[PDB]
C-alpha cells in the first residue's frame, strides 16, 4: 500500500472529481513495476503509469514477451506473441466526494471554510457577480479565488 | 508558479500531504519566492539610485 501523490491519512478529507480502479494478475513479486517511473517486462509492454502520478497502489493469465515500442501512460492493447493488485486514480464538481458532517453558513465574519476541499479564511457576504449555469467558483484580476 | 513543485497553492499541499513530505514541496516554493523578492528589491535599488 503505498500512495503517492497524497497521504493515506489525508484520503477521508477530498473531494476527488473521478476515481478509476484497476484489476489483473501478478505473480506477487512483479508488484514493484507499478510504481512512477520504472522498466520491466510489466511497465513497458502491458502497463505503464505516468510520471506524474496521483492515487494508491493497493496489492494484497498470459503476460506479452514482445512488442516493437514502449507503451503511453494508460495505454491498451488486445492485438494479437503472448504466453504465460489495484490501482486507484485520482484527479485534483465534486460527485465522488469524503464522509463529512456539514455544518451551516456564517456570514460577516472570519471564519475557516471548506468548500469541497478548498480552506481560506475570510469574510463570506452575498455576491453582486451573476453567474451562468456553469460555474463552481470564480477568480479574479490577480488569480485567487 | 510552481516552481517544480505539485501546486502553487499552499494549501493544498497542507491539506493533501503528510508534513515530512510536504517539507520538500514547501522548501522549493519558499527558495522560487525568495528568488523573486531579491530580484525585486535590487531593481528598485536601481531605479531609486
Amino acid at each position: 500500500f503505498k500512495c503517492y501523490g497524497v497521504s493515506p491519512t489525508k484520503l477521508n478529507d477530498l473531494c476527488f472529481t473521478n476515481v478509476y480502479a484497476d484489476s489483473f494478475v501478478i505473480r506477487g513479486d512483479e508488484v514493484r513495476q507499478i510504481a512512477p517511473g520504472q522498466t520491466g517486462k510489466i511497465a513497458d509492454y502491458n502497463y505503464k503509469l505516468p510520471d506524474d502520478f496521483t492515487g494508491c497502489v493497493i496489492a494484497w493469465y498470459l503476460y506479452r514477451l514482445f512488442r516493437k515500442s514502449n507503451l503511453k501512460p494508460f495505454e491498451r492493447d488486445i492485438s494479437t506473441p503472448l504466453q504465460s493488485v489495484v490501482v486507484l486514480s485520482f484527479e485534483l464538481p465534486a460527485t465522488v466526494c469524503g464522509p463529512k458532517k456539514s455544518t451551516n453558513l456564517v456570514k460577516n465574519k472570519c471564519v475557516n471554510f471548506n468548500f469541497n476541499g478548498l480552506t481560506g479564511t475570510g469574510v463570506l457576504t452575498e455576491s453582486n457577480k451573476k453567474f451562468l449555469p456553469f460555474q463552481q467558483f470564480g477568480r479574479d484580476i490577480a488569480d485567487t479565488t | 508558479s510552481n516552481f517544480g513543485a505539485i501546486s502553487s497553492v499552499l494549501n493544498d499541499i497542507l491539506s493533501r500531504l503528510d508534513p515530512p513530505e510536504a517539507e520538500v514541496q514547501i522548501d522549493r516554493l519558499i527558495t522560487g519566492r525568495l528568488q523573486s523578492l531579491q530580484t525585486y528589491v535590487t531593481q528598485q535599488l536601481i531605479r531609486a539610485a
